[PDB]
């Protein structure tokens, strides 16, 4: 025959390989295809879709619907900071069980801009402005509205349009940031403040709600699979 | 090929175009770039979305069961395997396929078969190398009932014979289903009366894999174990679904126990 | 303006003056089965304007402690019109839809809903050894309703929103076709579903193509002295219905 | 033999593939298809919404 | 290639053509389509009759016997195999070839040889790997009578030597017969007097396969077993026959015991 | 080398086969021949029977 | 020689395979074919033939 | 290709050109040939600088750790390996890579796995051949905590299965780093406060390699050992450094102990 | 298959070899290169640089 | 296939290399690149110094 030798690694089974292997039913006639709507070809066709973010996850709100909405209300001072959380999807408690956190927890690298789209669920006679903000790491979270507006920020004005998109930029000293929490490659902070106040007539409620959505932009990508750590078992289900 | 969109420069603006405002009172999600909320610069961006395809996502082998069987009946292991095919035993491979409603794919089944000697009172034990048979009975065939019977003649059934020490045996299984895709969630019932089995287990009917030691039993006896591994190929997955939030309970049901949306925080404002 | 729409199917019409677009689910507009994707070798009846037309399901009261509702289709149209008389004389059927949820409220009311069409929504069960009885999935024209907190029954469906009765995060129901009825903008939502199944046609009674779900994401709230009952009415019109494989009456 | 480009990294690069089996389900997996179409989960609306215009006129 | 006929549309008819009526008083079976008894629609039909060929039907390997032989004579196993070739030992491979009166084909014989140690009083037992010889004696040759004699020199006889742990050994046997096809049913007798052996066993005369352990006996001794597998190839099968209804009795006869046509029903009308 | 089409499924697809042996009984089995002729077990009659006509005039 | 490696499944015997294997009688002259009537080429040339159906299968 | 410069002839000179004098008060080192201080002759010189490339210098495999693990827990060896990847364990491979500040390369990891039986009181010991699993967990994944748990399902983790007696298993690891090159010396701190870990260990975060015996434990038990070997390929090394003069102390620090520049001499003038 | 034989030295691991071996992350997108100053391509770009010589190495 | 010259020694000599994998990190190491540029560790000065002239004028 042809004189050949076997290089190292040749009776191995590598799970990430692709090799050809003989069919177990020769000349099998597969069922025809049909166009079933909504073919997925990439998982940046699921990670670019809005998903409600539980920004009011405390400890008694976790099994209710109260998780997904943070109460914003008329104040008699100026009002402080509505909410704020460290950005770092797939390792931040806030963002890791959404669709940009359970599709990033099959990866260990991520990059590109994402965007948060807020929506106001108040009355149609209520109005107010809010200063949305993002501060790159290296100073901790802003502790006043004065420091919060030095970062990138978008003043949202509640009008007929009910939603406004703070599109966080990329900004990193690496082309990819780890999905997992790592102090090397911290991803900054999101914070939201009252620009003005919620002002509402007498005969409407003084409490409204803001909800947050999260989706990736069209410059977003991930690399390198790993199994998710949000699922576990002790034994086979049977 | 596939690559990410470039960031494009813009100067300051002060116009009556509002990209930032949107209404999410529609299914239409905002399409804003980071080039619409601050100035940015031109960045030619070379990142590829090449590992986030559905034929890189699903196309790595994953264990789906192990069955144990013995050459002397160690402790209720019988002398042959048996296991009705499904993907629902595990929580790994299962979760990734319950992130799509329908998938058509061509598997590669790879078996990894290992053995260990039993505790026994036999002495001067030397066994020749084992040969294992793995037979696939498509549904409605005859089923073995003992280590040796006529069913293991494999007169038309697919079967693999493999001897220990060689590379793991593998084969490809073409897309075989009644449907035009495998169904991962069925909302119907088996009957037209809305009675009997409910859920995806109604449609599941993929036959059974048996295995045994070809060799006649030696005095000491062994316990072998077979681990089946499925690797999708040529995958087209239709209709996406939110991934599971809850631990599974059963392999024929979706029953779940109510669980927290997310882990705790101290307060709304946390650094 | 872009707030005004009219939809005419059959002899029915429905109009809106606060509306946010139409969401065509998965970007496929419903249409008749082709001859390259057929599989049944007999002439399909296509009633056309006798079955494609808006049908109105029972209205549900949106309370301030409501946790949501769901209607499984096409088991909510089993009693409606001549649509429901062509599921009982045919072994097969397919049909898109154009679910239109509507719920007006004043400008001093506030609240938010998520109207979402979930293909193949398979519901859990309170007991993990059982699969839910028929009466606990479907109510016909009457919605079955979610509960705020986890329930314990036996054959009862596990209804807690935070899991959506499926064991998936409730905020993640958004890849599914959806619109939000928020009471300071629109007051209607229109989702045109195509026929989504893995086989070209399937028996209407046995199998439920999708499940509409309406889930309050911000509670209804108003200053007292205002209207205290605001209903949510769901109309849905079959689109391009065709049935095939005629046989005797029933579904036994 | 089919000669195809490898996965190359950014700033020879060919590989040869021959199919040896009579079934097309025995071929090695595709991993070179990077086609997408986000706009049907992302923008499923009937009437086009232009980014620069308000959504609700 | 081969594909099923398409269904063709027709409208209602009310003509003096009767496709439906026929007379089965002739060998001619009705040729009616379902397009002749109801309207139907045009269905372009892509199904293939590709697994119902006679070279997909018969072209899967199937066991045809096992012979046991020993290196110490375990219990009447001798030290060599012996087995006069026929396809009639089994009921699997046999049935599929008794569904045709004549078949010409080129076999592939694959042997699967395994061993197990005997119960013995020998201690400190270590055996080197076994080598097995499988010799084919075409009819009228000399036959071995012991483990070692001159017949196993294989001076012109085909023979396979194989050492355990390697892949199963196989070979091809060309179409070898006096006839222009193998005969699966012979209605004649051996003699011209209509005496002696009757049936297909008269024509059967395909030689004998012997096998032995090449190695000289070790102290513990082993019992090996060989399973022969035939896979037809290049098959042309002439004259079909109704498949068997009855269990076989003997491998040289068709003798049968009278058996029921079909399983019971309660009545003429059953749901 | 002989290059032949694989079994493809409905809605590359070639394979190469080289014969290495000197006997034609060592070649791999045919499985690509799907030829038929039903009409000699199905319509063995001497005189053609047309479907639309009655069988017995 | 040519440096090659052995992929998974390579000492297996699969019953549904078809591979070439060396002849056990080299240069064997097979008997000529003749046209024996009624060659079967497919089993839809046996399954398209009428067969009496036992529609009165009771128990006696 | 690369070859040394030729020596070129010159006659005597007595000119006002001084090649020999220079000022090393600049970074510019003298460029004098031996053709500038004495006459020389034309020597066509064929020597090649072909083994002094950085892809011949660094491109030989070198051990980087061994981990031991046991099938019965011999003496604090556990039943699985674990080892956080770095190149700093050894003083061989480490020294050659601390002769450059930055290197980008594509490794080849080759594992050489061997085993030996333990001292044990077990008798009549026969073990089938071992199969070993080597799993690579990229950082932030789930980590095994026992010999059998869900983490070894390798649902997306790279993993090698190998059976003893076969050739050493190897694979290639592409250039994987956050940076545009690996960093061999970092002068920063992890924090922005100049607190916490200091040095190159701040940036090091390359995941962890675990390994175990696939086989269930036999009565005697074994102790296996795995030796990892890295071979750079496609190497571009930027910014050279003086090689180490001092023995290393730690694998996360450069701490060193003050050591002599050179070995002794008797005096300034030594023959 | 193709009849081949294995020449001496064929399950060996030689440290100075170079052979191809399958990637452990298929389709991995390596980080772009940049021009970091002072690329070394040969070690006669380090050995042709002046280095102070300890010509008064005694013992103290 | 790429055909390249072997390392030959001074006073046939070809080898064929085919890449079998889809990644370019699986290719065998380069060892045929002997490119150099000493003058940036050896002569890093801003203004050229000519050998025959005194360094410091």
């Amino acid at each position: 025959g042809l004189p050949t030798m076997l290089t190292p690694g040749s009776t191995q089974f590598l799970t990430s390989d692709d090799f050809q292997s003989p069919s177990a039913m020769p000349q099998f006639d597969v069922t025809p295809e049909m166009n079933i709507p909504g073919q997925v070809r990439n998982l940046m066709e699921i990670a670019e879709v809005d998903s409600v973010v539980p920004i009011n996850n405390l400890q008694a709100n976790l099994k209710t619907m109260e998780a997904y909405r943070v109460q914003v209300r008329s104040t008699d001072e100026m009002g402080g900071q509505i909410f704020g959380f460290p950005l770092q999807p797939g390792a931040s408690s806030v963002l890791q069980r959404t669709l940009l956190g359970e599709i990033l927890n099959y990866y260990t690298h991520w990059s590109g801009s994402l965007k948060l789209t807020f929506v106001f669920c108040g009355s149609a006679m209520a109005t107010g402005k809010f200063l949305l903000a993002y501060s790159p790491p290296g100073a901790g979270a802003p502790d006043s509205r004065k420091n919060a507006m030095l970062g990138t920020h978008v003043i949202w004005d509640v009008g007929l349009q009910s939603s406004c998109v703070l599109c966080v930029p990329w900004i990193s000293q690496t082309h990819y940031r780890y999905v997992v929490d790592d102090k090397y490659t911290a991803s900054g902070f999101i914070s939201c403040w009252y620009q003005t106040n919620v002002i509402v007539p007498a005969e409407a409620q003084k409490s409204c709600y803001i909800m947050c959505f999260v989706s990736a932009c069209n410059d977003f990508s991930v690399r390198m699979l790993r199994d998710t750590q949000f699922i576990k078992q002790d034994t086979f289900y049977q | 090929m596939g690559r990410v969109a470039d960031t494009i420069a813009r100067g300051p603006s002060n116009s009556e175009q509002i990209p930032a405002l949107t209404a999410v009172e529609t299914g239409h999600t905002s399409q804003v770039d980071p080039s619409d909320t601050m100035q940015t610069r031109h960045v030619h961006n070379y990142h590829s979305r090449s590992e986030s395809s559905i034929e890189n996502f699903l196309c790595r082998s994953a264990c789906v069961i192990y069955i144990k069987y013995s050459s002397a009946e160690s402790n209720n292991l019988k002398r042959y395997a048996e296991w009705v095919i499904n993907t629902r035993q595990v929580a790994q491979l299962r979760r990734k396929m319950e992130m799509f409603t329908y998938i058509r794919c061509d598997m590669e089944l790879t078996f990894v078969i290992t053995s260990h000697q039993e505790m026994s009172t036999a002495t001067n034990s030397d066994v020749p190398v084992q040969t294992h048979q793995i037979m696939y009975v498509p549904p409605g065939g005859p089923v073995p009932t003992s280590v040796n019977d006529y069913v293991w003649q494999t007169s038309t059934n697919p079967s693999i014979f493999w001897t220990e020490g060689n590379a793991p045996p593998r084969m490809s299984i073409p897309f075989m289903s009644i449907g035009n895709a495998y169904t991962m969630f069925y909302d119907g019932w088996s009957n037209f009366s809305r009675d009997g089995i409910y859920g995806y287990n109604s449609l599941n009917n993929m036959g059974t894999i048996y295995a045994r030691h070809v060799n006649d039993s030696s005095p000491g006896g062994l316990t072998s174990t077979i681990r089946i591994y499925f690797k999708p190929k040529h995958v087209k997955a239709y209709v996406p679904r939110p991934p599971r939030l809850c631990q599974y309970k059963k392999a024929k049901n979706v029953n779940f126990d109510v669980e927290a949306v997310t882990t705790e925080r101290a307060s709304l404002v946390t650094t | 303006s872009d707030r005004v729409r009219s939809i005419t199917l059959g002899n029915s019409t429905i109009t809106t003056q606060e509306c946010a677009n139409v969401v065509v689910g998965y970007g496929v507009w419903p249409d008749y089965l082709s001859d390259e994707e057929a599989t049944a070798e007999d002439q399909p009846t296509q009633p056309d304007v006798a079955t494609c037309r808006f049908y109105t399901l029972n209205s549900v009261k949106w309370e301030m402690q409501s946790a949501g509702w769901w209607w499984k289709f096409p088991d909510a149209l089993s009693e409606m019109g001549l649509f429901g008389q062509n599921m009982q004389y045919h072994y097969l059927g397919r049909s898109g839809y154009t679910i239109h949820v509507q719920c007006n409220a004043s400008k001093f009311h506030q609240g938010c809903l998520l109207v979402v069409c979930v293909p193949e929504a398979e519901m859990g069960c309170t007991n993990a050894e059982n699969a839910p009885t028929y009466g606990d999935l479907c109510g016909g024209e009457t919605a079955k309703q979610f509960e705020q907190n986890a329930v314990t029954g036996e054959t009862a469906v596990q209804t807690a929103v935070c899991n959506a009765g499926m064991g998936v995060g409730v905020g993640n129901l958004t890849i599914y076709p959806h619109q939000w009825i928020n009471l300071r903008t629109n007051n209607s939502a229109t989702i045109v579903m195509p026929y989504i199944n893995s086989v070209p046609m399937d028996n209407m009674f046995r199998h439920n193509n999708f499940t509409l779900m309406i889930i309050p994401f911000a509670p209804l709230d108003y200053v007292t002295g205002a209207s205290s009952y605001i209903p949510i009415t769901v109309t849905v019109a079959p689109m391009s219905a065709e049935y095939n494989g005629l046989r005797l009456a029933g579904h036994q | 033999a089919q000669v195809s480009t490898q996965k190359t990294g950014a700033h020879i690069i060919h590989y040869t593939n021959i199919n040896y089996y009579k079934d097309a389900a025995s071929n090695s997996a595709n991993r070179q298809d990077f086609t997408q179409d986000p706009s049907k989960f992302t923008e499923p609306v009937k009437d086009v919404m232009i980014k620069s215009l308000p959504a609700l006129n």
